[PDB]
Protein backbone atom coordinates (compact mmCIF):
# COMPACT_ATOMS: atom_id res chain seq x y z
CA UNK A 1 0.00 0.00 0.00
CA UNK A 2 1.14 3.49 0.01
CA UNK A 3 3.14 4.05 3.20
CA UNK A 4 4.27 7.02 4.37
CA UNK A 5 7.20 7.60 7.11
CA UNK A 6 8.39 10.37 8.98
CA UNK A 7 11.19 11.54 10.32
CA UNK A 8 12.72 12.45 13.02
CA UNK A 9 10.21 10.79 15.07
CA UNK A 10 11.17 13.45 17.88
CA UNK A 11 12.73 16.82 17.06
CA UNK A 12 14.68 18.23 19.81
CA UNK A 13 14.96 22.26 18.84
CA UNK A 14 15.45 25.53 20.68
CA UNK A 15 12.98 29.20 20.29
CA UNK A 16 14.12 31.28 17.26
CA UNK A 17 15.80 28.76 15.88
CA UNK A 18 14.90 26.26 12.32
CA UNK A 19 13.30 23.22 12.24
CA UNK A 20 12.70 20.85 9.50
CA UNK A 21 10.56 17.43 9.57
CA UNK A 22 10.23 14.94 6.29
CA UNK A 23 7.51 13.10 4.92
CA UNK A 24 8.51 10.15 2.46
CA UNK A 25 6.17 8.25 0.75
CA UNK A 26 6.91 4.49 -0.47
CA UNK A 27 5.59 5.15 -4.04
CA UNK A 28 5.86 8.58 -5.84
CA UNK A 29 2.41 10.82 -4.70
CA UNK A 30 2.27 12.62 -8.02
CA UNK A 31 -2.01 11.69 -8.82
CA UNK A 32 -2.94 10.66 -12.31
CA UNK A 33 -3.89 14.24 -12.93
CA UNK A 34 -0.47 15.39 -12.04
CA UNK A 35 -1.37 17.41 -8.65
CA UNK A 36 0.24 16.13 -5.59
CA UNK A 37 -2.34 16.08 -2.65
CA UNK A 38 0.03 16.39 0.90
CA UNK A 39 -1.20 18.04 3.63
CA UNK A 40 0.38 18.66 7.07
CA UNK A 41 -1.46 19.16 10.15
CA UNK A 42 -0.39 19.84 13.43
CA UNK A 43 -1.73 18.38 16.80
CA UNK A 44 -1.01 20.60 19.70
CA UNK A 45 -1.61 18.82 23.18
CA UNK A 46 -4.97 18.60 24.55
CA UNK A 47 -5.88 19.78 21.23
CA UNK A 48 -7.79 18.65 17.97
CA UNK A 49 -5.16 18.54 14.92
CA UNK A 50 -5.21 21.73 12.86
CA UNK A 51 -4.37 22.16 9.36
CA UNK A 52 -1.18 24.22 8.52
CA UNK A 53 -0.52 23.43 4.96
CA UNK A 54 -2.64 21.49 2.09
CA UNK A 55 -1.24 20.63 -1.51
CA UNK A 56 2.74 20.74 -0.44
CA UNK A 57 2.97 24.43 0.14
CA UNK A 58 -0.35 26.29 0.48
CA UNK A 59 -1.16 28.00 3.38
CA UNK A 60 -4.20 27.22 5.59
CA UNK A 61 -5.98 30.20 7.08
CA UNK A 62 -4.18 32.20 9.68
CA UNK A 63 -1.00 29.70 9.42
CA UNK A 64 2.22 32.28 9.75
CA UNK A 65 4.79 32.32 7.21
CA UNK A 66 7.12 30.89 9.32
CA UNK A 67 5.55 27.48 7.92
CA UNK A 68 6.31 26.40 5.10
CA UNK A 69 6.09 23.44 2.67
CA UNK A 70 7.83 21.82 -0.02
CA UNK A 71 8.66 18.83 -1.89
CA UNK A 72 7.81 16.56 -4.98
CA UNK A 73 7.70 13.12 -5.84
CA UNK A 74 8.52 11.05 -2.73
CA UNK A 75 10.00 13.75 -0.50
CA UNK A 76 8.07 16.29 1.59
CA UNK A 77 9.28 18.88 4.29
CA UNK A 78 7.48 21.43 6.59
CA UNK A 79 9.89 23.97 7.80
CA UNK A 80 9.28 26.46 10.20
CA UNK A 81 11.99 28.83 10.13
CA UNK A 82 11.97 30.46 13.43
CA UNK A 83 10.23 28.14 16.41
CA UNK A 84 7.92 29.34 18.75
CA UNK A 85 6.75 27.52 22.29
CA UNK A 86 3.38 27.67 20.65
CA UNK A 87 4.43 25.16 17.98
CA UNK A 88 4.88 22.28 20.25
CA UNK A 89 3.20 19.30 19.76
CA UNK A 90 2.78 16.32 16.84
CA UNK A 91 2.91 17.37 13.16
CA UNK A 92 1.77 14.64 11.02
CA UNK A 93 1.67 14.99 7.24
CA UNK A 94 -1.02 12.82 5.23
CA UNK A 95 -1.71 11.82 1.60
CA UNK A 96 -4.63 11.87 -0.40
CA UNK A 97 -3.13 11.22 -3.77
CA UNK A 98 -3.58 7.46 -4.35
CA UNK A 99 -5.75 5.23 -2.41
CA UNK A 100 -6.08 4.97 0.37
CA UNK A 101 -5.72 8.47 2.33
CA UNK A 102 -3.05 7.56 4.78
CA UNK A 103 -1.52 9.90 7.49
CA UNK A 104 2.36 9.65 8.74
CA UNK A 105 3.14 8.48 11.91
CA UNK A 106 3.76 11.59 13.57
CA UNK A 107 6.82 13.44 14.35
CA UNK A 108 7.00 15.31 17.91
CA UNK A 109 8.60 18.80 18.09
CA UNK A 110 10.25 19.08 21.40
CA UNK A 111 11.10 22.86 22.75
CA UNK A 112 14.71 22.78 23.78
CA UNK A 113 14.84 25.33 26.84
CA UNK A 114 16.43 26.00 29.99
CA UNK A 115 16.73 23.56 32.55
CA UNK A 116 14.06 23.94 35.29
CA UNK A 117 14.24 22.05 38.53
CA UNK A 118 10.82 19.95 39.99
CA UNK A 119 8.53 21.49 42.17
CA UNK A 120 8.45 17.94 44.47
CA UNK A 121 5.30 17.78 46.75
CA UNK A 122 4.16 14.52 48.81
CA UNK A 123 0.32 13.87 49.51
CA UNK A 124 -0.80 11.56 52.32
CA UNK A 125 -3.81 8.94 51.39
CA UNK A 126 -6.56 11.28 52.46
CA UNK A 127 -8.39 9.09 55.59
CA UNK A 128 -11.42 8.80 53.05
CA UNK A 129 -9.95 6.34 51.24
CA UNK A 130 -8.53 3.73 53.80
CA UNK A 131 -12.25 2.26 54.11
CA UNK A 132 -11.80 1.00 50.68
CA UNK A 133 -8.99 -1.02 52.20
CA UNK A 134 -6.39 0.54 50.24
CA UNK A 135 -4.45 3.68 50.53
CA UNK A 136 -2.90 5.56 47.88
CA UNK A 137 0.08 8.09 48.40
CA UNK A 138 1.02 10.19 45.17
CA UNK A 139 3.80 12.08 44.53
CA UNK A 140 3.69 15.22 42.18
CA UNK A 141 7.23 16.76 40.37
CA UNK A 142 5.90 19.56 38.50
CA UNK A 143 7.41 21.86 35.90
CA UNK A 144 10.75 20.62 34.94
CA UNK A 145 13.04 20.30 32.03
CA UNK A 146 14.64 17.68 30.79
CA UNK A 147 12.38 14.78 31.20
CA UNK A 148 15.31 12.31 32.47
CA UNK A 149 14.46 11.74 35.67
CA UNK A 150 14.79 9.28 38.69
CA UNK A 151 12.07 8.60 41.30
CA UNK A 152 11.68 6.40 43.79
CA UNK A 153 9.67 5.81 46.95
CA UNK A 154 11.00 4.68 50.59
CA UNK A 155 8.69 3.51 53.51
CA UNK A 156 10.40 2.86 56.39
CA UNK A 157 13.49 4.13 54.88
CA UNK A 158 13.62 0.75 52.38
CA UNK A 159 13.27 1.43 48.64
CA UNK A 160 9.34 0.51 47.19
CA UNK A 161 8.80 -0.48 43.22
CA UNK A 162 6.04 -2.97 44.32
CA UNK A 163 2.82 -0.74 43.62
CA UNK A 164 3.90 2.52 42.07
CA UNK A 165 2.09 3.83 38.93
CA UNK A 166 3.83 6.95 37.27
CA UNK A 167 2.50 8.99 34.63
CA UNK A 168 3.80 12.12 33.15
CA UNK A 169 2.38 15.08 30.90
CA UNK A 170 4.06 16.02 27.77
CA UNK A 171 5.50 19.17 26.96
CA UNK A 172 3.47 22.12 28.22
CA UNK A 173 3.32 25.39 25.90
CA UNK A 174 3.01 27.86 28.67
CA UNK A 175 6.67 27.31 29.93
CA UNK A 176 7.94 24.43 27.86
CA UNK A 177 8.17 21.81 30.96
CA UNK A 178 7.14 18.56 31.65
CA UNK A 179 5.30 17.25 34.84
CA UNK A 180 5.14 13.84 36.20
CA UNK A 181 3.29 11.77 38.92
CA UNK A 182 3.64 8.93 41.15
CA UNK A 183 1.57 7.49 43.24
CA UNK A 184 2.60 4.07 45.36
CA UNK A 185 -0.75 2.23 46.05
CA UNK A 186 -0.73 -0.55 49.27
CA UNK A 187 -3.59 -2.55 51.49
CA UNK A 188 -4.70 -0.19 54.49
CA UNK A 189 -3.20 -3.47 56.22
CA UNK A 190 0.42 -2.82 54.86
CA UNK A 191 -0.08 0.93 54.85
CA UNK A 192 -0.48 0.79 58.76
CA UNK A 193 2.14 -1.58 59.59
CA UNK A 194 4.72 1.54 58.71
CA UNK A 195 5.27 4.90 59.57
CA UNK A 196 7.28 6.82 57.20
CA UNK A 197 7.09 6.98 53.21
CA UNK A 198 9.05 8.91 51.30
CA UNK A 199 9.15 10.29 47.47
CA UNK A 200 12.48 11.01 46.02
CA UNK A 201 13.88 12.55 43.16
CA UNK A 202 17.02 13.05 41.11
CA UNK A 203 17.52 15.29 38.01
CA UNK A 204 19.95 17.23 36.17
CA UNK A 205 19.44 19.94 38.29
CA UNK A 206 19.56 18.20 41.03
CA UNK A 207 21.99 15.39 41.68
CA UNK A 208 21.09 15.07 45.20
CA UNK A 209 17.96 13.96 45.85
CA UNK A 210 15.24 16.00 46.71
CA UNK A 211 13.34 14.40 49.60
CA UNK A 212 9.86 14.88 50.70
CA UNK A 213 8.50 12.71 52.82
CA UNK A 214 5.31 12.18 55.72
CA UNK A 215 4.64 10.23 58.90
CA UNK A 216 1.31 8.09 58.69
CA UNK A 217 0.43 9.29 62.55
CA UNK A 218 1.14 13.27 61.94
CA UNK A 219 -2.02 15.20 60.48
CA UNK B 1 -17.01 30.87 14.97
CA UNK B 2 -16.91 27.01 13.02
CA UNK B 3 -17.97 24.90 15.61
CA UNK B 4 -17.92 20.65 15.16
CA UNK B 5 -19.16 18.77 18.35
CA UNK B 6 -19.46 14.99 18.07
CA UNK B 7 -21.35 12.61 20.78
CA UNK B 8 -22.35 9.35 21.40
CA UNK B 9 -18.82 7.77 22.49
CA UNK B 10 -18.60 5.73 25.31
CA UNK B 11 -18.15 2.36 25.71
CA UNK B 12 -19.79 -0.58 23.46
CA UNK B 13 -19.06 -4.37 23.90
CA UNK B 14 -17.13 -6.36 21.39
CA UNK B 15 -19.23 -7.14 18.06
CA UNK B 16 -21.60 -4.63 19.45
CA UNK B 17 -22.99 -1.00 17.85
CA UNK B 18 -22.83 2.35 18.56
CA UNK B 19 -24.16 5.80 16.83
CA UNK B 20 -21.93 8.48 16.97
CA UNK B 21 -23.33 12.23 15.93
CA UNK B 22 -22.01 15.19 15.28
CA UNK B 23 -23.57 18.99 15.13
CA UNK B 24 -22.00 21.56 12.72
CA UNK B 25 -22.57 25.54 12.93
CA UNK B 26 -21.63 28.61 11.55
CA UNK B 27 -21.31 26.89 7.82
CA UNK B 28 -23.14 25.97 5.14
CA UNK B 29 -22.46 22.34 6.52
CA UNK B 30 -25.25 20.68 3.19
CA UNK B 31 -22.41 22.26 0.18
CA UNK B 32 -19.15 20.43 1.81
CA UNK B 33 -17.75 17.39 1.80
CA UNK B 34 -17.62 16.16 5.16
CA UNK B 35 -15.43 13.15 7.17
CA UNK B 36 -14.51 10.91 10.11
CA UNK B 37 -11.16 10.72 11.08
CA UNK B 38 -10.01 8.60 14.09
CA UNK B 39 -6.64 8.47 16.51
CA UNK B 40 -5.37 5.76 17.73
CA UNK B 41 -4.38 4.43 21.33
CA UNK B 42 -0.87 4.46 19.72
CA UNK B 43 -2.35 8.86 18.81
CA UNK B 44 -1.83 7.56 15.06
CA UNK B 45 -4.47 8.91 12.98
CA UNK B 46 -6.92 6.75 10.44
CA UNK B 47 -8.84 8.09 7.82
CA UNK B 48 -12.37 6.59 8.41
CA UNK B 49 -15.14 7.37 6.23
CA UNK B 50 -16.47 9.95 3.90
CA UNK B 51 -20.04 11.45 2.66
CA UNK B 52 -20.36 13.79 -0.25
CA UNK B 53 -22.33 16.86 0.38
CA UNK B 54 -25.77 15.47 -0.74
CA UNK B 55 -25.39 12.48 1.00
CA UNK B 56 -25.30 10.49 -2.22
CA UNK B 57 -21.96 9.40 -2.74
CA UNK B 58 -20.00 7.71 0.81
CA UNK B 59 -16.29 5.87 0.83
CA UNK B 60 -15.31 3.92 3.88
CA UNK B 61 -11.67 2.71 4.80
CA UNK B 62 -11.89 -1.04 3.83
CA UNK B 63 -11.66 -2.23 7.68
CA UNK B 64 -14.91 -0.38 8.32
CA UNK B 65 -16.60 -1.34 5.17
CA UNK B 66 -19.62 -3.01 5.52
CA UNK B 67 -19.56 -2.35 9.05
CA UNK B 68 -19.74 1.70 9.66
CA UNK B 69 -22.56 4.10 7.47
CA UNK B 70 -21.86 7.35 7.23
CA UNK B 71 -24.94 9.56 7.11
CA UNK B 72 -25.85 12.76 7.11
CA UNK B 73 -28.79 15.23 7.98
CA UNK B 74 -28.76 18.74 5.83
CA UNK B 75 -31.96 20.08 7.38
CA UNK B 76 -30.69 20.18 11.12
CA UNK B 77 -26.56 19.90 10.42
CA UNK B 78 -25.78 16.87 11.60
CA UNK B 79 -23.35 13.90 10.70
CA UNK B 80 -23.34 10.53 11.70
CA UNK B 81 -21.47 7.70 11.87
CA UNK B 82 -23.49 4.35 12.65
CA UNK B 83 -20.68 1.64 13.89
CA UNK B 84 -21.30 -2.01 13.96
CA UNK B 85 -19.58 -5.35 14.51
CA UNK B 86 -17.79 -3.80 16.45
CA UNK B 87 -13.40 -4.62 17.53
CA UNK B 88 -10.93 -3.42 19.12
CA UNK B 89 -9.05 -1.79 16.39
CA UNK B 90 -11.90 0.30 16.59
CA UNK B 91 -11.04 1.93 20.06
CA UNK B 92 -10.20 5.57 19.12
CA UNK B 93 -10.69 9.15 19.61
CA UNK B 94 -13.19 10.03 16.68
CA UNK B 95 -13.01 13.60 15.28
CA UNK B 96 -15.54 14.59 12.25
CA UNK B 97 -13.88 17.11 9.86
CA UNK B 98 -14.72 19.27 7.16
CA UNK B 99 -12.96 18.24 4.09
CA UNK B 100 -12.60 21.06 1.28
CA UNK B 101 -12.11 18.95 -1.63
CA UNK B 102 -7.90 18.78 -2.10
CA UNK B 103 -7.62 21.81 0.47
CA UNK B 104 -7.95 19.53 3.44
CA UNK B 105 -9.42 18.49 6.60
CA UNK B 106 -9.92 22.19 7.42
CA UNK B 107 -11.80 22.42 10.76
CA UNK B 108 -12.22 19.35 13.08
CA UNK B 109 -14.61 18.55 16.06
CA UNK B 110 -12.98 17.97 19.47
CA UNK B 111 -13.68 14.39 19.23
CA UNK B 112 -15.67 11.44 21.60
CA UNK B 113 -14.40 8.63 22.81
CA UNK B 114 -15.00 5.25 21.78
CA UNK B 115 -13.96 1.77 23.72
CA UNK B 116 -14.64 -1.25 22.76
CA UNK B 117 -14.24 -3.97 25.84
CA UNK B 118 -15.63 -6.45 27.49
CA UNK B 119 -14.98 -4.89 30.82
CA UNK B 120 -17.87 -2.87 32.94
CA UNK B 121 -18.35 0.65 33.16
CA UNK B 122 -17.15 1.76 36.75
CA UNK B 123 -17.55 5.14 37.85
CA UNK B 124 -14.27 7.36 39.60
CA UNK B 125 -13.28 7.28 43.05
CA UNK B 126 -12.71 10.61 43.52
CA UNK B 127 -9.95 11.66 46.53
CA UNK B 128 -8.85 14.92 47.87
CA UNK B 129 -5.02 15.62 47.84
CA UNK B 130 -3.80 18.19 50.51
CA UNK B 131 -0.51 18.82 50.63
CA UNK B 132 1.44 16.88 53.62
CA UNK B 133 5.00 17.55 54.95
CA UNK B 134 5.87 20.39 52.98
CA UNK B 135 5.33 24.45 53.34
CA UNK B 136 8.91 25.78 52.05
CA UNK B 137 10.79 27.42 48.95
CA UNK B 138 8.41 29.38 47.04
CA UNK B 139 4.62 31.26 48.10
CA UNK B 140 2.55 28.76 46.31
CA UNK B 141 0.87 25.66 47.51
CA UNK B 142 0.23 22.86 44.80
CA UNK B 143 -3.23 20.94 45.31
CA UNK B 144 -5.03 17.64 43.86
CA UNK B 145 -7.30 15.50 43.26
CA UNK B 146 -6.86 11.86 42.84
CA UNK B 147 -9.86 10.28 40.12
CA UNK B 148 -9.21 6.34 40.84
CA UNK B 149 -10.76 3.18 39.68
CA UNK B 150 -13.17 4.19 36.68
CA UNK B 151 -13.91 2.65 33.28
CA UNK B 152 -13.71 4.05 30.33
CA UNK B 153 -12.05 7.05 29.29
CA UNK B 154 -12.41 9.59 29.71
CA UNK B 155 -12.59 12.19 32.48
CA UNK B 156 -12.70 15.95 32.61
CA UNK B 157 -11.44 17.64 34.96
CA UNK B 158 -11.32 21.14 36.12
CA UNK B 159 -11.29 23.65 38.76
CA UNK B 160 -13.54 25.76 40.19
CA UNK B 161 -15.70 25.24 37.25
CA UNK B 162 -12.50 26.47 34.65
CA UNK B 163 -11.90 29.75 36.55
CA UNK B 164 -8.01 28.06 37.79
CA UNK B 165 -6.87 26.55 34.63
CA UNK B 166 -3.70 28.53 34.18
CA UNK B 167 -1.79 26.43 37.02
CA UNK B 168 -3.33 22.97 36.48
CA UNK B 169 -1.63 19.41 35.47
CA UNK B 170 -3.88 16.69 34.62
CA UNK B 171 -2.02 13.96 34.36
CA UNK B 172 -2.70 10.90 32.10
CA UNK B 173 -4.56 7.65 33.44
CA UNK B 174 -2.89 4.73 33.99
CA UNK B 175 -4.66 1.87 33.42
CA UNK B 176 -4.18 -1.28 36.34
CA UNK B 177 -6.65 -4.16 36.29
CA UNK B 178 -9.23 -3.20 33.39
CA UNK B 179 -9.51 0.35 35.77
CA UNK B 180 -7.95 3.70 35.43
CA UNK B 181 -6.31 6.24 37.64
CA UNK B 182 -5.45 9.55 37.07
CA UNK B 183 -4.10 12.91 39.37
CA UNK B 184 -5.04 16.20 38.16
CA UNK B 185 -2.83 19.56 40.51
CA UNK B 186 -3.52 23.01 40.89
CA UNK B 187 -0.97 25.19 41.95
CA UNK B 188 -2.13 28.10 43.12
CA UNK B 189 -0.93 31.63 45.22
CA UNK B 190 -0.46 30.76 49.34
CA UNK B 191 -2.68 33.36 50.21
CA UNK B 192 -6.00 32.02 48.31
CA UNK B 193 -6.42 28.31 49.97
CA UNK B 194 -7.39 27.91 52.59
CA UNK B 195 -8.68 31.00 52.90
CA UNK B 196 -10.51 30.39 49.72
CA UNK B 197 -12.20 27.68 48.22
CA UNK B 198 -10.64 24.94 45.48
CA UNK B 199 -13.11 22.27 43.77
CA UNK B 200 -12.03 20.34 41.25
CA UNK B 201 -15.06 19.01 38.90
CA UNK B 202 -14.56 15.71 37.47
CA UNK B 203 -17.18 14.37 34.68
CA UNK B 204 -17.33 10.35 33.99
CA UNK B 205 -19.52 11.02 30.42
CA UNK B 206 -19.69 6.92 30.46
CA UNK B 207 -21.04 6.60 33.89
CA UNK B 208 -23.32 9.81 33.91
CA UNK B 209 -21.47 11.59 37.08
CA UNK B 210 -20.05 14.52 38.03
CA UNK B 211 -18.19 14.94 41.13
CA UNK B 212 -17.28 17.89 42.93
CA UNK B 213 -14.80 17.85 45.97
CA UNK B 214 -13.90 21.09 47.71
CA UNK B 215 -10.02 20.41 48.75
CA UNK B 216 -10.09 21.22 52.45
CA UNK B 217 -6.92 20.87 54.61
CA UNK B 218 -5.54 18.38 56.63
CA UNK B 219 -6.10 18.81 60.59
CA UNK B 220 -5.97 16.69 63.90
Amino acid sequence: DLLMAQTPLSLPVSLGDQASISCRSSQSLVHSSGNTYLEWYLQKPGQSPKLLIYKISNRFSGVPDRFSGSGSGTDFTLKISRVEAEDLGVYYCFQTSHVPPTFGGGTKLEIKRADAAPTVSIFPPSSEQLTSGGASVVCFLNNFYPKDINVKWKIDGSERQNGVLNSWTDQDSKDSTYSMSSTLTLTKDEYERHNSYTCEATHKTSTSPIVKSFNRNEC
Amino acid sequence: EVMLVESGGGLVKPGGSLKLSCAASEFTFSTYIMSWVRQTPEKRLEWVATISSSGTYTYYRDSVKGRFTVSRDNANNILYLQMSSLRSEDTALYYCARRDYYDGFTYWGQGTLVTVSAAKTTPPSVYPLAPGSAAQTNSMVTLGCLVKGYFPEPVTVTWNSGSLSSGVHTFPAVLQSDLYTLSSSVTVPSSTWPSETVTCNVAHPASSTKVDKKIVPRDC
